[PDB]
């Protein structure tokens, strides 16, 4: 009953943001709650963010 | 009263960081000092960085070139992390023809004199066989902060924009015993940019950028 099939690949690409669920290997869930800024996050002595 | 502080010294390091100090300070002024230009600095710093590319096979960033071993989007990443310096102009055409076996890096680039490539080993593909050539065309423009294509022909491809040249910021407060006067403080400023901002020009803007927001209220 069906004459002609057309199949179109969307390749749709998902960063991060708050809501998707992340995790580890250890059973420790979580949602992303908020994308910080990369000046608002703690920091060492030598500058590096965490 | 309150001791001016000022630039007295740029010791650059390597050609990506370099470490700046701001001497003399009062008490409380060189966290205070300290914390608003890191902040300043990671955040609002003017960039270079690449917007959109053309390569001339390639429809899709989700295909392949034959005779170049990367993925289309690897190469699409390999250029968002190049590192070049405008100077004349907010948006230019940068052009990359490279055709043989080997590393395509940033210096096979043309040069477009008044833009610099500040790290010419920067590999942005490679080309396995001798009958392959690749034939690209990069838009390096000014910007700043993160503009992620999500926000802003069908052989285009769309790169994310990371216009921020600085990539750690860190300081120290110490005690500059100096001009015959104890307990006054010397702020020591270590950045890490990736080589297209002078870091005086650096701690100027951000300072410029703090004087502009106090005019709110004075």
């Amino acid at each position: 009953g069906v004459l002609k099939i057309v199949k179109v690949y969307l390749a749709v690409k998902r960063r991060i943001q708050p809501g998707d669920k992340m995790a580890g290997r250890h059973g420790n869930k979580g949602v992303i709650s908020k994308i910080n800024p990369i000046e608002d996050m703690p920091y060492d002595e030598n500058g590096t963010p965490v | 009263e309150f001791l001016k502080p000022r630039l007295v010294d740029i010791e650059q390091v390597s050609s990506t960081h370099a470490k700046v100090t701001l001497e003399p300070l009062e008490r409380g002024f060189g966290h205070t000092l300290g914390n608003a230009l890191r902040r300043i600095l990671l955040s609002s710093m003017p960039g270079c960085a690449v917007t959109e590319v053309e390569i001339d096979g390639v429809l899709h960033e989700y295909s392949t070139k034959e005779g170049v071993q990367e993925d289309i989007l690897e190469i699409l990443l390999n250029l968002k992390g190049l590192a070049v310096r405008v100077q004349g102009k907010d948006e230019v055409i940068l052009t990359l023809n490279k055709s043989g076996i080997g590393p395509v890096t940033a210096a096979d680039i043309t040069h477009d004199g008044d833009v610099e490539i500040v790290k010419p080993q920067h590999v942005i593909c490679h080309l396995t066989d001798e009958n392959a050539s690749i034939s690209m065309r990069i838009k390096v423009q000014r910007g700043r902060g993160y503009v992620p294509a999500s926000t802003r022909p069908i052989g285009r491809l769309l790169v994310d924009a990371c216009y921020s040249p600085v990539e750690r910021i860190a300081y120290n407060v110490e005690a500059a015993r100096v001009e015959q006067r104890t307990d006054l403080d010397k702020l020591v400023i270590e950045m890490e940019t990736n080589g297209t901002i002078d870091p005086e020009e650096a701690i100027r803007r951000a300072a410029t950028i703090l004087a502009e927001q106090l005019e709110a209220f004075v």
